[PDB]
């Protein structure tokens, strides 16, 4: 009953659409059929056995269904059977009242603080359709012949208002639609079996703004000039957040604000014509882009005159306070009237920088502002131009990923199908080429990192008289030696990861140790891909500036274009050494920096591990019992303080010091201390949500550590060394058959240990390795690093999905209940043939590759399809379909390295999803696999002092309202219970936002520590002041009318 | 004398035609017992529309109290055939002179039928 299209089951093959239309009009009412479509297997001469018919009125559909149920429809000795359809032939509302024809459409914004509206461009004779089922509103505008479709969703609007144009308060002749995001823009492009009753033989493709003055891209509100309607209010009452009030408006001549440039929503620089600062102008642009102040409300002479000469810090404070306003501000002048060095230190201490983030949409551009984030290497030697760096991300109107249909839509022209570039493709190319101009600056393309390539992000630097973009590009290195488009971009963008600055080493003491290569069965297998060698003195020097006590045996390092992990040795010659297969590109600098040294975190079981380990002989009872004991120990963590410390010491961080961890071992009852009890509750809720979203089993008998090799050559093919630290469980009972107590803190493993990574789609990755104990190996002193033999038929990383020794993490587990009887050969690791050009890069093919990365990017769907096929078809990871999916996944992973598209077939789509997924809109099927059993089990289980305090509370609530947080828990823990339309589909952006907010709260805590240290400077007096603060905050009578925060005294 | 007897309601027709001049296979689902049935029927002589309700009975002989190999006055679509395949939710395969019948139900419902035996098919559309 939701739709009006009815699918006919069987029709004769010899009939045409006209005959069926005549039959339906004869049996039913006259001209009661709107659209009739008969699918054809061939182009125009082979119709199918069924057809779909769209009716004008639901009453006609009900009558047709009643006739079909009684078998009263007989057309050419065939009984027509009627069934519901999936989608409508034409997106047209059934109700004739919602259809508005020949109405006046205009755009604008609340230019004035009073009840005034400005009209930029007005369109006449437009068509408006309201689709309640689709939750969207369509506007058809005819301009220069070809028509355009404007699509506005219900989530796009935030408030609905009604106005009048004739000037009568009683009459309603206008409607306001306040838009939070931009509307989608389409364009029309240019029979025997398709009647359609009209000229609907075309297709819609997404396009950019079609207005000459680009009024759509600079307008955040829409006004609908329609005739007075007695029942029109009922139709307009269906829009979300409708106000039942009467409002009047007046037209303001705002045709002057018209920009012909690509970047429409930015202010004109020629209007000011003065020495206005860049930071204040950028903040004002960010305010205008946000739904706080309209364009004209901030373009007046009085506001800029007031903001021109003042105190810079006070101006920034008032601007950010205005940004923190909960509602929309109409008069900024009244608000600002009523309201009235360190960067280098931050970079050297914790690499804290203020980087501008920009979002580019097909309609407009949104400026987020100077958000704090971790600094990279490129800004260490260019810290003076902190504001010149800006992060640009290309997203949709909903700040989501660009769909593949919006760029390079396929079309069959000629004998072969050739994709056709859309206007969005050209817009992105023009933005990348010409650049983005913000005030007295023009940003230029520098490079993009590997992570940013998968998130459609890119770095832009504003050219300056001192250093330009090309200067930085040539300072990083010479990239003309690389003839591959993808390889050159990867090498140029690889030097953008967060790192810690260390000492500088010249190019006088560098070794050239030869590598080892083995060629067996006509395949080139190289053991040394990114392995290296380091000395003890170098480790001591590099561990002094990072505040690291223990010296790891392996740590990832990159410098001067080299990249790879290095291992310690007891027979080193000098401080540094290097191999041959490590030089990526030549560079003019050799700055040393370290990203990660060692992380002995407990291992976790992801979905792919269980999926690939469910065929070797592992039963469902083991996983069910493990999940049961995990939920039992999770539920007991609340009322038992003993389990809290054990969980915190075995879930996140083997040796981590925190205020909650210290109080867990020795504390009061869980009923008391709300600051800790509510944190425990929210942590449990987060764990439950993570378990529901994906499988993550906490296994205490396994770790996640990187691996290296030693220059010994004693271990054979199948013999490795396993050594890790001892946790609470290991220390409590160290007596085990496969566990050797080599040291008090380090325990050796002699059990069967397998190696697994995060992406795994082949049954042959499971390689059982027997760990052995040798005195010679222990004499070298290897810790937190598994040892790989030098000699063998094939290297271990090659069998691990064709990996390399580039500091990648490895999953290890000294388990004994696994089944090692079955062994499968690994898949081939040979990649595609590299593509080499005959000419140097002219900064255009790199842009083409960057834009084409969005198109045919099927990396995220291959894993889902593989999981669905494994859950549906029994004997998973054995059929050729799983092998093909694994090969496609490997090719898609290799796409970032070499330009080889994945080419996902259409017939491989699952078209069905299990219960344990967030795709509620998609059909859901009950799964009977091990994952289904685990999800069902989880579901069953589930079913002086005052001033500082006020300042801290004001800062905390300002951060909460800036990031949208409404409670202290979600901003302190960094996990938000509420999600946007784009933060829930992907996890990389949410993780980046969580890291940014964690950095912000850490900076706030550091500032609080500095304030506390400077306030007293006396030990006993500091203790007394802390006790007094705790007493004041603990007393309920000391709370004022405002929200008193109890997270201030908790500092250690 | 009647082994199996239940009310059946037709669901769909294989040809879905009125004057196809061909034997039509019907799909009827039993009430209560919920047993799916396939049967080839001639629509021209015995019309059967979708949604109609008819009873079905099976007896080894049409005589009263024995005499294998007077129920003619009660029903109107009597047929004669043999059961050749019993292997399956057990199902039966009875051919009435080339007109195949597939009675798929429950193992407990069908337990008193032997292999290679002659049985009749009594039908009435209420």
């Amino acid at each position: 009953t939701n739709r009006s299209t009815v699918k006919i089951s069987n029709v004769p093959q010899t009939i045409v659409a006209d005959e069926l239309l005549r039959f339906l009009e004869l049996h039913l009412g006259e001209d009661t059929v709107f659209a009739l479509e008969i699918p054809t297997t061939r182009d125009n001469w082979k119709p199918r056995d069924f057809a779909r018919v769209q009716f004008t009125t639901l009453e006609v559909k009900s009558r047709a269904q009643l006739l079909s149920s009684q078998s009263k429809l007989l057309f050419k000795t065939h009984n027509l059977r009627l069934s519901e359809a999936y989608d409508d032939i034409i997106p047209r509302p059934v109700d004739p009242r919602k259809r508005l024809d020949d109405i006046v459409l205009t755009v604008g914004f609340p230019e004035s603080d009073e009840k005034r509206f400005c009209a930029l461009e007005k369109w006449d004779g437009v068509r408006c359709w309201i689709l309640t089922e689709k939750r969207r509103v369509e506007f058809w505008v005819w301009e220069s012949g070809d028509c355009y479709k404007i699509e506005v969703r219900f989530e796009d609007i935030i408030e609905t208002l009604s106005c009048c144009v004739n000037g009568d308060a009683s009459e309603i002749d206008a409607f306001l639609l306040k838009l939070k995001y931009g509307p989608k823009v389409f364009k029309r492009v240019t029979d025997r079996y398709r009647f359609c009753k009209e000229d609907f033989d075309f297709m819609w493709i997404r396009t950019t703004d079609f207005s000459g003055s680009k009024s759509i891209g600079t307008s955040t509100c829409f006004c609908l000039e329609v005739h007075n309607g007695s029942t029109m209010l009922d139709i307009f009452s269906g829009l979300p957040y409708y106000r039942e009030d009467t409002l009047s408006l007046t037209y303001v001549d705002g045709k002057t604000f018209a920009s012909a440039a690509q970047i429409v929503p930015l202010l004109n620089a020629a209007i000011l014509g003065l020495e206005f600062p860049y930071e204040i102008l950028f903040q004002l642009n960010a305010l205008v882009h946000a739904q706080k102040i309209s364009l004209f409300a901030a373009s007046d002479m009085e506001l800029i005159k007031i903001l021109r000469g003042m105190s810079l810090e006070t101006a920034l404070v008032i601007l950010k306070k205005l940004h923190q306003q909960s509602s929309i501000c109409y008069d900024p002048v009244f608000f600002v009237k009523t309201q009235m060095a360190s960067a280098y230190k931050r970079l050297t201490e914790q690499n804290i920088m203020s980087c501008q983030r920009a979002y580019v949409t097909p309609s407009k551009i949104y400026l987020l502002g100077p958000e704090l984030e971790t600094a990279n290497y490129v800004v260490k030697n260019f810290a003076e131009h902190v504001s010149d760096f800006m992060r640009v991300t290309f997203v949709e109107e909903d700040w989501s990923k660009l769909p593949a249909n919006a760029l390079s839509v396929n079309s069959k022209e000629g004998y072969f199908v050739k994709p056709s570039r859309t206007n969005i493709y050209n817009r992105v190319l023009s933005i990348l080429g010409e650049g983005i101009t913000v005030g007295p600056k023009r940003f230029e393309f520098l490079a993009f990192s590997a992570s940013q390539l998968r998130g459609n992000s890119v770095w832009m630097f504003a050219s300056n008289e001192k250093v330009k973009a090309e200067d930085i590009r040539e300072w990083m290195g010479c990239f003309r030696k690389i003839r591959s488009i993808s390889k050159c971009a990867a090498r140029m963008g690889q030097l953008f990861s967060a790192s810690r600055q260390t000492l500088i080493v010249r190019a006088q003491d560098v070794e050239q140790i030869p590598d080892i290569e083995v060629t067996t069965d006509g395949a080139d297998y190289c053991f040394s891909d990114g392995i290296g060698k380091i000395s003890l003195a170098f480790a001591k020097q590099v561990a002094q500036k990072c505040g690291l006590s223990h010296v790891p045996s392996a740590f990832q390092i990159r410098y001067g274009g080299y990249k790879g992990v290095i291992a310690v040795d007891r027979s080193s010659f000098r401080k540094l050494s290097l191999r041959d297969s490590m030089l990526k590109f030549d560079s003019n600098n050799r700055m040393l920096n370290v990203t990660r040294w060692t992380e002995s975190m407990p291992c976790f079981l992801n979905r792919e591990i269980i999926c690939l380990l469910s065929t070797l002989g592992i039963e469902d009872a083991m996983f069910e019992a493990m999940q049961a004991v995990h939920l039992s120990m999770l539920g007991n963590m609340l009322e038992d303080r003993d389990a809290a410390l054990n969980v915190l010491q075995k879930l996140s961080g083997e040796n981590s010091k925190n205020l909650l961890v210290k109080m867990l071992l020795q504390g009061y009852a869980p009923s008391s201390e709300p600051y800790l009890s509510m944190m425990l509750r929210v942590h449990h809720e987060s764990q439950l949500s993570e378990l529901k979203s994906r499988c993550r089993i906490l296994v205490p008998k396994g770790r996640i550590l990187i691996g290296c090799m030693d220059e010994m050559g004693i271990l054979e093919y199948g013999q490795v060394y396993v050594r890790v630290t001892l946790t609470k469980a290991e220390l409590k009972s160290r007596d085990q058959s496969y566990f050797r107590k080599i040291d008090e803190e380090t325990s050796v493993v002699i059990g069967k240990v397998v190696v697994t990574k995060n992406p795994c789609l082949h049954p042959g990755d499971i390689r059982v390795l027997d760990a052995i104990y040798e005195v010679h190996f222990e004499e070298k002193g290897y810790l937190d690093c598994i040892i790989f033999p030098q000699k063998g038929e094939r290297p271990h990383p090659n069998e691990c999905s064709g990996g390399d020794l580039d500091g990648d993490q490895f999953f290890v587990s000294w388990d004994e209940k696994i089944i090692p009887s079955e062994m499968d050969p690994p898949m081939d690791y040979a990649g595609s043939r590299p593509r080499l050009m005959d000419h140097d890069v002219t900064l255009e093919e790199i842009h083409k590759f960057f834009v084409d990365y969005m198109i045919s990017d099927t990396l995220g769907v291959i894993s889902t399809a593989h999981l669905v096929h494994a859950d549906r078809d029994p004997e998973k990871a054995r059929s050729q379909k799983c092998l093909e999916l694994a090969n496609l996944h490997s090719r898609a992973v290799d796409f970032a390295k070499t330009g080889a598209p994945a080419e996902m077939p259409y017939a491989l789509k699952p078209r069905e999803f299990p219960d344990f997924l967030e795709r509620f809109e998609k059909p859901t099927y009950i799964s009977e696999s091990v994952f289904g059993k685990l999800y069902r089990a989880v579901k069953s289980s589930l079913a002086t002092a005052k001033a500082h305090r006020d300042m801290y509370g004001e800062k905390l609530t300002s951060l909460m309202i800036y990031y949208g947080a409404a409670n202290e828990e979600e901003i302190l823990t960094g996990i938000l219970k509420t999600k946007e339309m784009y933060l829930a589909r992907d996890n990389r952006r949410y993780g980046d936002m969580k890291d940014r907010i964690t950095l912000s709260v850490k900076d706030l805590h550091k500032e609080a520590m500095g304030w506390f240290e400077k306030s007293c400077e006396d030990e006993q007096q500091k203790k007394k002041l802390a006790s007094a603060w705790y007493y004041v905050t603990y007393n309920p009578n000391h709370r004022d009318e405002k929200l008193t925060f109890l997270s201030f005294p908790w500092i250690v | 004398i009647i082994m199996f007897e239940d009310i059946f309601v037709v669901d769909k027709l294989d040809p879905d035609g009125k004057k196809f001049d061909k034997v039509t296979r019907v799909e009827a689902r039993s009430h209560n017992l919920e047993m799916f049935m396939h049967l080839d029927v001639n629509t021209e002589v015995y019309p059967l529309a979708v949604g109609d309700k008819f009873t079905l009975a099976m007896a080894p002989t049409l005589n009263l109290d024995g005499t294998p190999d007077t129920l003619a006055d009660k029903y109107e679509y009597i047929m004669h055939g043999k059961l050749y395949k019993i292997s399956e939710k057990a199902e039966l395969y009875v051919s009435f002179g080339g007109l195949l019948m597939l009675l798929q139900g429950d193992p407990a419902h069908i337990s008193h039928f032997e292999l290679d035996q002659r049985l009749f098919l009594l039908m009435r559309k209420l």
